[PDB]
């Protein structure tokens, strides 16, 4: 039995024609206090997988260490560690999914929601979700926390089903992700303006973007809003 | 609860 | 306080014919009022002509299917590649479920296939391992909507022969695979209309002596 | 399980135990014998939580019988009661205690004296001229205080016991379906079939 | 814990520790079991190099396992107490779970199973004891007589002897005991048991113990005078 | 001394090889498999005439569809039978079906090598496990203390094994009836036994799909013995 | 001599005699042959019988859909080791959704056998194994020895008179390695290889045992009338 | 469901001139129901006396335990245990059950055979020693006993006078407590004689 | 649930309903509540479905192991006690079982043992167990005599379940009948309450409370 | 491994004897003789101290005779250290029995349990047996006065008079000669001392080389008293019988 202390909010992601995109802000909240501002919640594993984690940050740092150790262990007695026997997104996910469920079954969960985004060796997009309960699911768009309520609706207007994935380019997909991050900044009280974004493409590989900012924000209309009903001044 |  | 259970919604349906059996289930996965996936299969081919679904809390459902699939694998190793009969699978699943009697798998399990006489078989389980063979069973969120419709249409309950003064019952008979799929599709469209956790897509697994065939149908996405 | 009584007289111990076994709003049985013979001259009646009562009584019976075989010798009622008390005294601080109250009626062959012991589930032992467990005592103790004499015969004891059962049948809320009466004396244990 | 495999196979296929446990039995005082038509009698030798004994308190050779079953033995005395204790516990445990006393076969099968377990368990040596187990099954009037030995094998006998000079008394019983017509009465059965011990014992004074078991938990041990009467009667008939 | 689980220079476990010598000293047990059933027969070999031979239990039921005969240190077989019976019933509980004869034999053989420095020594007994199942039909297995089991059409174990096995080699064919097999076990037992064969010092049994595993009465075997003697004198 | 009482003792020349005696048990065992191309890997095993009334001892065991082995020596030890492999293959699938690499399979067997050669009380495994499999890096063949030494090979053979088959494969190396996309021809080469280890006896229908795994072929064993094709 | 006040009862101990007194009531009940009027709460191991109030099962259990321990003490030491030593033994034994205690209020009383000094002591349920020159009280009417002892007691009382003071303290305290009474016993202890008296008191 | 079994001149009658409920949801109308342990032993099931079904099939395995080991069919007393000693080990864990072990042996004769999950084990001639036990008792007791015929006894057991099936909301579906004799148990069919009620109402003239 | 250095204490000889028990008995045969004699109105325990030194503190010494409870005592023959281990166990067992049943332990029960412990060391554990033989002298209300002996094998037997330790062969012959059933305690005291005086390996039997004890009903009315004799009391009883 836990309670989360230092937390990270929404992780959002989607598939596009050649790969996957994933994003998450750089905030580490301490309840209502916006305590830490330099927190990286996207963690790459190899050159073909990015694990995005929300929820308790101490448990996130534990998971980082596990993934870091997994890369080391895979390299042992493995001449093809950087080739055929390299870590796949599906291997990394299933490992985490096993751990999450084992921990919930021992009534001592890792208080997280995790999205494993990556590209398989055969070029297939991988995008799957797992959380503190050991619940897993996959979809063309996946999001945690407020992202589930506000990002998914926006991202699903681009990729509403499987057949929309080949029609969606990396430019369109990234634009939707960046737009979703702005909406979350407007409406999620435990979000920050600064965020990271990662693209795993089957051709161009892993592109990790740091220190992005929400921009092109609409605030001007606020000046006209006066009072809460009758008040004219 | 159960199924009786 | 940490609550180890959750409700992933959805509903499943198993019907047994004379020389076949179907196990259907919607592909929608939810938590609370949010959709997680519009296509997340929960009806699985486990080998030896056994299809299985464990609806309810998806984590416990996946864990159970995963363990049964593994149970089939070891049954082959330990008993000279002997085919696991549907009745033997059912008893095996009871022990899996009851094994966690004091921390249950929160799932309504249904399996389907053929018995050792080549006839259609559906077995249904409660969360803690009580099981029973039936011609007909709906499970999950919309079970209460679908099941009485099945009683009426599959087992011809409350239907009497016209003009016999309610004395002669409508005779029982096996349904064709075509007629069964019609009842499945109508059951799921009706459940989709009146249940918020049911929709998106319908996936049916049909089991005959030839093997396991699949069929998919769209459902309303609201 | 509800009514168990015990009366020690001049030359014997008399145990009366209700026959009713009730679960919910149903009397499942009306001929239940709430007693076990621990040894030829030692009898134990019992009452309390369902399941625990019989499980405890039989466990004690087995242990006393084992002792009898090993030593080819019958333990005294005082020795048996002490053994039973210690078991209950261990039990009360267990993970799940035996919720069983007992009366041990025995005839000591060495002393040529009857002996009645009352032991509750906590392991609280007392030797008495007359005893009861549960709500029975609240009627029978005052009645026996008045009518009991130490030099009574077995027949006088049975009439005194009839007087208790009548009072219980008059003023008790529950129907306990009468009692099985057993007498413990120098000649061993025997049951009164017509009560 | 001490793990050593003490009981092990030798090149010729023998377990010497089990066979040496039989030698301990062969050293032990003679014990004999004879079953009649409606009774079983257990006779036991007591060596007479021990005077100044207190027979009131000295452990008796025949032990009650339950009110209906008895166990005599030959071999190491200390070892026998362990088997008897285990048997007595199992007898009460059987009454507790089955709500019925043990059969003589069941009790024998248990005791033999214990003896066997010590022939292939690490850190332990076999029991230097062979037993004769006799009695009557609950609500049954057919006499039962079984024998066990250190190896763990057990079997039923019409009559049998174990211990020192047991081959001599077995020789006697083999020609004197008729299968078609066993000792019809208690007296006949006791006499044949005493006769068989008199081939080996020495004197019929305080050297012979006799215990008679009858149906429905009817067990009684004979006193010196009662046994001496059989000894006196047999010797007078012998001089012929 | 030396380790219990030690290899000899030839590449064999000393204790396993020595246990096989103990089995050669054991009483003869013969099994014959046919398409109508499997027959199991044993030499009782009472050490003395006072011993009640009907108490000698060297043929044993494991389940309704599986039987077992033994030879060697027969006391060692009790825990093996106990394991076999539990394995058979446990499998029925988990899978609502009869357990395969081979799977049962494999479960028993897994105990065999669970010894060392687990139990202190190998078993000193060989088992003939006979049974029937729907898949492979009537089967006869020979389970040794080495942990190895061979399936056999016919097999003899015990003191007169090599002589009886050579006889079974000639006599066995694939079209044997159950009655022919019963007589063949009696015939070969009578040849290798020390004392003269009769209904009291030899026991027969069989397992059929229909009636399951059955130990024969002394009255039934006595008639088969009489039938056997008449047929040998008839030519 | 004085240094062969247990596995924990070194000889003066630095030898482990109990391990060498375990190795001897393999030499007494019936011959089994392993070989592979780039697409498939094949096991061929000569089964042995007690007599004409007995069955033929099964030499080949399946470990997963993509892996399995053949044995030579103590069969119960092979059962223990093959069961361990089954569990490790199965652990890899359930936890990582990943087919166990044949090379890791060998490393795991090496380390399990090793622990039994350095500790008091235990004993070395008395069996040699030939593990074949098809994983993400193509076809593989391993030779396991109970000393702990595991060796990846193109082809090999273990058991009695295995030198005859091993010499043949050493000559045939350049031929059979290029039998790609042709199962029956790779088996034929294996059956011809094991034939070089035969004396007085020949390959019959219930004597020969063949197994194969490859690119679009799950690990499958052929016995009885299914191997009559290759005689 | 308060273990210390289910059965009821009281013990009181006093010192006098070259003597000690210990007294207890005889009641054993189950809350309102009086069950036994013969239940003595004072025991002795050699010349050392121990009174125990509280939960009756523990009173009996501890008596049996201290008999057990003092018997082994005597065999090994080849002498009877003294009050000062026994007091430490009681304290040790009670604190051994610190987080699952015996629900008792023991009271040691006796005269040291070597020095001849009168000794009394009291304990809480987890073994905290309460030594006192004057008096020790325990049980369901401890408040009443404290009041009676504090007013009635005076130092250096003779055995015959001490008897009257301790008896009157116990009786009048017991009469103001519902769960105490039903008879009483008083031990007067001198260097080498001990007198035991049963008191007449109201039986309600 | 409603289950009964009573002892009489001609052996033992055992009767049960076939309804299974999850709260007010009728989950099944076709549940087997009688377990066939062996040709001479029966067991009835009431309470938690899984607990009863799992532990009584387990009981059957323990009875099979008994007759293998002892070369003799297990007594009804011994069989019931294996079950009662099992549930007693789980006492407080939350098992919910109300069972009746019914059978015939030579030494005992026809015997019925009530065994429940709080460890109670009772030998007796008549028992009714389940949510509708009181309704079954009402009809059974008022019409019970020792000298009932096999025909009348079978009907009374059936009629008692029907009475409970009618009044108790958590009982119904169909009646399953068994008769236990010296030769073993005999199945006397599945009787749907849907048809049985009207058949009984018409022929018997009872159930006047209902609109005919 | 360690197998090389294992003596295997719990095994049989080819003749079916327990090596270590036989050798422990050989050890005990060199120990100072201890005699127990049971009379109708009490029991005598007499024991010879092992070659005493003149500077040994005799009065505050305990080598042979130990008290188990108020009703039971033992005479030791063998390793004293071993005996004390067994004595403390026996003392605890007697108190467990009293605690459980509120009755003093019957003599045989205590003897059996202590003998069962010794048996355990001969059958399992791989440890050496206790090199100790006891003579138990005690009373209970069932059998009255009782004498027992136990040895390293764990086998115990009851006696009217018995010797353990050195020269038991000679000592048992002398006891068998002069013992009779209607004997009194005071007569048994004389027999015990006379027997030691003849079987002793010393030149002359003196008070400083003896331990002595009686268990009489010589207390006031129906109760048993244990008397472990003081040095001066042994000196007096030795003069009173005319040995010195
Ligand atoms: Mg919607
Ligand atoms: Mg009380
Ligand atoms: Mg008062
Ligand atoms: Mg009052």
């Amino acid at each position: 039995t836990q309670q989360p202390i230092v937390t990270g909010t929404s992780v959002i992601s989607m598939k596009y024609d050649n790969g996957v995109i994933i994003a998450a802000d750089n905030l580490g909240s301490y309840g209502s206090l916006l305590r830490f501002n330099g927190v990286e919640r996207l963690i790459p594993v190899g050159d073909n997988t990015v694990v995005g984690i929300s929820g308790d940050i101490s448990d996130m740092q534990h998971i980082e260490r596990l993934l870091k150790d997994l890369v080391t262990e895979n390299a042992y007695d493995n001449p093809l560690a950087d080739a055929e026997e390299a870590l796949e997104p599906s291997y990394i996910f299933e490992y985490l999914a096993t751990v999450m469920y084992q921990r919930r079954s021992k009534m001592n969960p890792l208080w997280n929601a995790i999205i494993v985004a990556g590209v398989q060796s055969n070029g297939d997009q991988f995008l799957r979700y797992v959380n503190l309960l050991g619940v897993t699911y996959s979809s063309p768009t996946l999001a945690t926390g407020f992202g589930a309520h506000m990002a998914n609706p926006l991202l699903r207007k681009v990729v509403d089903r499987e057949s929309d994935i080949p029609k969606t380019t990396v430019q369109v997909a990234e634009e939707a992700i960046v737009n979703a991050m702005r909406v979350l900044y407007y409406r999620d009280a435990r979000s920050s303006r600064n965020f990271s974004l990662a693209i795993i493409d089957k051709n161009t590989g892993l592109t990790f973007k740091k220190n992005l900012q929400v921009e092109n924000m609409k605030w001007d209309f606020a000046k006209d809003i006066k009072g809460y009903g009758t008040q004219k001044i | 609860x159960a199924l009786f | 306080q940490f609550n180890p259970y959750g409700d992933n919604g959805g509903t499943i349906l198993g019907i047994a014919g004379e020389d076949f059996a179907v196990l259907a289930g919607d592909t929608r996965n939810i938590t609370d009022y949010s959709i997680n996936s519009r296509y997340e299969p929960k009806v699985f081919d486990c080998g030896d002509n056994i299809v299985m679904s464990a609806n309810g809390f998806a984590a416990d459902g996946d864990a159970l299917v995963k363990r049964f699939k593994n149970s089939v694998k070891w049954y082959h190793f330990d008993h000279n590649d002997k085919k696991l009969s549907i009745n033997s699978a059912a008893r095996n699943i009871q022990h899996l479920l009851y094994g966690k009697r004091f921390f249950p798998y929160y799932v309504h399990t249904i399996i389907a296939g053929l018995d050792e006489d080549g006839k259609g078989a559906v077995y249904s389980f409660d969360p803690v391992g009580s099981y029973e063979r039936e011609q007909c069973r709906a499970g999950g969120a919309a079970a209460s909507l679908i099941m009485p419709f099945l009683d009426n249409q599959v087992n011809f309950k409350n239907q009497y022969e016209p003009g016999t003064n309610g004395k002669v019952k409508k005779p029982l008979k096996y349904l064709s695979v075509e007629e069964v799929i019609k009842l499945v599709r109508d059951s799921f469209t009706s459940a989709t209309e009146r249940h918020i956790q049911v929709g998106d897509g319908l996936e049916i697994l049909i089991v005959t002596k030839d093997g396991v065939r699949k069929e998919f149908y769209e459902l309303k996405r609201d | 399980m509800d009514i168990i009584l015990g009366i020690r007289v001049q030359d014997s111990v008399i145990l009366a135990s209700s026959k009713a076994v009730t679960r919910g709003i149903s009397v499942l049985k009306d001929s239940d014998d709430k007693t076990r013979q621990l040894s030829p001259h030692t009898l134990m009646s019992f009452a309390g939580e369902a399941g625990d009562t019989v499980q405890f009584a039989e466990y004690i019976q087995a242990n006393i019988q084992l002792y009898s075989i090993r030593e080819d010798y019958e333990l005294s009622p005082q020795a048996v009661s002490s053994f039973v008390r210690q078991e209950l005294a261990k039990s009360i601080r267990s993970r799940r205690p035996y919720q069983v109250n007992v009366l041990i009626g025995g005839y000591d062959k060495k002393k040529n004296k009857p002996e009645l012991y009352q032991i509750d589930y906590l392991g609280t032992k007392v030797e008495l001229p007359y005893g009861a467990h549960g709500y029975s005592g609240f009627y029978t103790f005052s009645l026996l205080d008045h009518h009991y004499r130490p030099d009574m015969t077995t027949e006088e004891g049975l009439d005194l016991l009839k007087l208790c059962v009548q009072e219980l049948e008059k003023r008790m809320p529950m129907d306990f379906k009468g009692v099985i009466v057993k007498i413990v004396d120098k000649d061993g244990i025997r049951q009164v079939d017509d009560f | 814990g001490y793990d050593r495999a003490l009981s092990i196979f030798s090149p010729d296929g023998h377990i010497f520790q089990v066979e040496y446990a039989l030698e301990a039995v062969k050293r032990g005082t003679c014990a004999v079991g004879v079953k009649g038509k409606n009774c079983v009698v257990l006779g036991c030798e007591r060596r007479s190099t021990l005077k100044l004994q207190d027979t009131r308190i000295t452990p008796s050779k025949v032990s009650k396992i339950d009110s209906h079953v008895v166990l005599s033995f030959s071999g190491l005395n200390a070892d026998s107490r362990i088997l008897i204790e285990k048997a007595r516990v199992e007898a009460q445990s059987h009454r507790l779970t089955l709500e019925d006393p043990v059969t003589v076969e069941y009790l024998t099968r248990y005791v033999a199973g214990v003896q066997q377990r010590y022939t292939q368990s690490g850190g332990v040596r076999p029991f230097g004891v062979s037993t004769l187990i006799a009695g009557f099954d609950p609500r049954d009037d057919e006499p039962k007589l079984y024998q066990t030995e250190p190896s763990g094998i057990y079997s039923s006998w019409s009559a049998q002897t174990i211990g020192r000079n047991s081959k001599t008394v077995r020789e006697f019983l083999e020609k004197n005991y008729d299968r078609k017509e066993p000792p019809a009465t208690v007296e006949e059965c006791v006499k044949l048991t005493v006769r068989s011990l008199l081939e080996v014992v020495q004197t019929g004074a305080k050297n012979i113990e006799i215990t008679v078991v009858k149906p429905d938990s009817d067990i009684v041990a004979l006193s010196s005078e009662e046994i001496n009467q059989y000894v006196t009667q047999i010797e007078q008939e012998k001089q012929e | 001394d030396r380790g219990v689980s030690t290899f000899s220079p030839e590449g064999r476990l000393f204790q396993v090889e020595y246990s096989l010598e103990a089995i050669k000293l054991g009483s003869t047990a013969i099994g014959i498999a046919t398409k109508e059933g499997v027959v199991l027969g044993v030499e009782k070999r009472a050490t003395s005439p006072l011993l009640e031979s009907d108490s000698i239990e060297k043929i044993v039921e494991i389940d309704r569809h599986i039987g077992c005969a033994m030879s060697g240190l027969t006391a060692d077989a009790r825990s093996m039978i106990e394991h076999a019976r539990t394995a058979a019933v446990t499998h029925n509980l988990y899978y609502d079906e009869d357990i395969n004869v081979e799977s049962l034999t494999q479960s028993v053989c897994d105990l065999a090598l669970r010894f060392g420095e687990l139990m202190s020594r190998p078993f000193g007994v060989a088992l003939l496990i006979a049974g029937h199942d729907a898949d492979d039909g009537y089967q006869l297995f020979h389970a040794e203390p080495s942990g190895t089991f061979y399936r056999y059409n016919a097999k003899a174990i015990g003191s007169g094994s090599e002589g009886a096995q050579a006889e079974l080699l000639n006599e066995w064919h694939s079209s044997l009836t159950l009655k022919e097999a019963e007589l063949l076990v009696l015939k070969i037992l009578k040849q290798v036994m020390e004392e003269k064969l009769d209904e009291n010092n030899a026991q027969l049994s069989c397992i059929t799909k229909q009636d399951g595993f059955k130990i024969y009465d002394n009255e039934k075997t006595a008639e088969l013995i009489k039938e056997l003697k008449e047929k040998e004198a008839a030519e | 001599n004085n240094y062969d009482g247990d596995t924990v003792t070194f000889s003066p020349t630095g030898r482990l005699f109990q391990v060498e005696y375990a190795l001897e048990a393999i030499k007494q065992g019936s011959v089994t042959v392993g070989l592979r191309s780039n697409t498939h890997a094949v096991l061929v095993a000569l089964k042995r019988n007690a007599d004409e009334l007995s069955s033929y001892q099964k030499k080949i065991i399946k470990c997963d859909e993509h892996m399995g082995l053949s044995l030579a020596g103590l069969a119960p030890d092979a059962r223990v080791l093959s069961n361990y492999l089954r569990q490790q293959c199965n652990y890899s699938s359930l936890v990582f959704n990943r087919k166990l690499a044949v090379e890791r399979a060998g490393h795991l067997l090496c380390d399990k056998a090793q622990k039994n050669t350095q500790s008091y009380g235990g004993r070395p495994y008395g069996v040699g194994l030939l593990i074949i499999g098809y994983d993400k890096s193509g076809a593989h063949l391993l030779e396991f020895q109970p000393s702990g030494n595991v060796t990846e090979l193109y082809g090999t053979a273990i058991g009695a008179r295995s030198q005859g088959a091993k010499t043949y494969l050493e000559r045939t190396l350049d031929t059979f390695i290029k039998i790609d996309g042709n199962p029956d021809e790779l088996i034929k080469a294996g059956v011809e290889a094991i034939s070089q280890s035969l004396r007085d006896e020949s390959l019959t229908v219930d004597n020969l045992s063949i197994a194969i795994v490859g690119k679009d072929t799950p690990f499958t064993i052929y016995d009885g009338e299914a191997v009559a094709k290759y005689i | 469901s308060d273990p210390s006040s289910i059965n009821g009862g009281i013990v009181v101990a006093m010192t006098g001139k070259d003597c000690v007194a210990i007294a207890c009531d005889l009641r054993l009940g189950s809350q309102s129901l009086g069950v036994s009027n013969k239940f003595e709460k004072i025991f002795h191991y050699g010349h050392v006396f121990l009174g125990i109030t509280g939960l009756a099962t523990d009173v009996t259990t501890l008596n049996e335990m201290f008999r057990y321990k003092t018997n082994l003490y005597k065999l090994k030491e080849e002498r009877a245990i003294e009050p000062e030593t026994f007091t430490q033994l009681v304290s040790s034994s009670l604190y051994e059950r610190r987080f699952g205690p015996y629900f008792v209020g023991p009271v040691v009383a006796g005269i040291n055979s070597k020095s001849g000094k009168p000794f009394i002591a009291g304990f809480d349920l987890i073994g905290c020693i309460d030594e006192a020159k004057d008096f020790i009280v325990s049980g369901t009417a401890s408040d009443q006993l404290f009041g009676m002892c504090e007013s009635l007691y005076e130092p250096n009382l003779e055995p015959e006078d001490l008897f009257e003071t301790i008896s009157q303290a116990l009786l009048n305290a017991a009469d103001r407590d519902a769960l105490s009474g039903w008879g009483a016993v008083v031990y007067i202890i001198k260097k080498d004689e001990v007198v035991k008296r049963y008191l007449k008191m109201r039986q309600d | 649930t409603t289950t009964l079994a009573f002892r009489f001149q001609g052996g033992i009658i055992v009767a049960v309903d076939s309804r299974a409920t999850a709260g007010n949801w009728v989950a099944s109308q076709t549940v087997k509540k009688v377990i066939e342990i062996n040709p001479f032993l029966l067991g009835t099931m009431a309470g938690c479905a899984a607990d009863c079904q799992f532990w009584e099939t387990w009981l059957g395995s323990q009875c099979r192991l008994h007759e293998l080991r002892e070369k003799e069919r297990i007594s009804v007393a011994a069989a019931s006690k294996i079950l009662s000693n099992l549930v007693y080990q789980y006492k407080g864990a939350g098992l919910s079982m109300g069972t009746m072990i019914c059978g015939y042996t030579r030494k005992e004769g026809p015997t019925i043992y009530y065994v429940d999950s709080d460890g109670t084990r009772l030998k007796g001639d008549i028992f009714c167990v389940g949510s509708g036990q009181t309704f079954a008792y009402g009809v059974l007791d008022s019409n019970y005599k020792w000298d009932l015929s096999v025909e009348d006894a079978l009907y009374l057991g059936k009629r008692s379940i029907l009475a409970a099936a009618h009044r108790d909301a958590y009982s119904g579906g169909s009646v399953n009948l068994y008769h236990v004799t010296e030769d073993g148990w005999i199945y006397h069919g599945n009787h749907d309450v849907g048809e049985l009620f009207w058949k009984v109402k018409e022929e018997e003239g009872s159930f006047n409370n209902v609109i005919g | 491994g360690s197998r090389r250095y294992d003596s295997r204490t719990t095994i049989f000889s080819p003749e079916g004897r327990l090596y270590q028990v036989e050798y422990a008995l050989e050890s005990i045969s060199h120990a100072g003789t201890a005699i127990g004699i049971m009379a109708s109105d009490g029991i005598v325990l007499a024991a010879e101290r092992k070659v005493t030194s003149t500077l040994l503190e005799q009065d505050t010494s305990t080598e042979k005779l130990y008290k188990l409870n108020d009703k039971i005592a033992v005479a030791v023959a063998g390793l004293t250290a071993d005996a004390e281990i067994l004595i403390n166990t026996a003392r605890i067992h007697a108190q467990n029995y009293l605690k459980t049943y509120n009755e003093d332990i019957p003599v045989e029960i205590l003897v059996r349990r202590l003998s069962d412990i010794k048996q355990g060391y001969t059958q399992h554990g791989g440890l050496r047996p206790f090199g100790v033989s006891f003579i138990y002298a005690g009373y209970d209300d069932r059998y009255g006065y009782q004498l027992y002996t136990s040895n390293p094998s764990g086998n115990y037997t009851g006696w009217k008079a018995i010797s353990v330790g050195a020269n038991t062969s000679a000592a048992q012959t002398l006891l068998q000669m002069d013992y009779k059933d209607d004997m009194k305690v005071d007569d048994a005291i004389e027999l015990a001392l006379k027997t030691l005086s003849k079987t002793t390996d010393s030149s002359a039997l003196t008070y400083d080389r003896l331990e002595f004890a009686t268990i009489r009903k010589g207390a006031n009315d129906g109760e048993v008293y244990q008397k472990i004799f003081k040095p001066q009391e042994i000196k007096d009883i030795l003069v009173k019988t005319g040995i010195t």
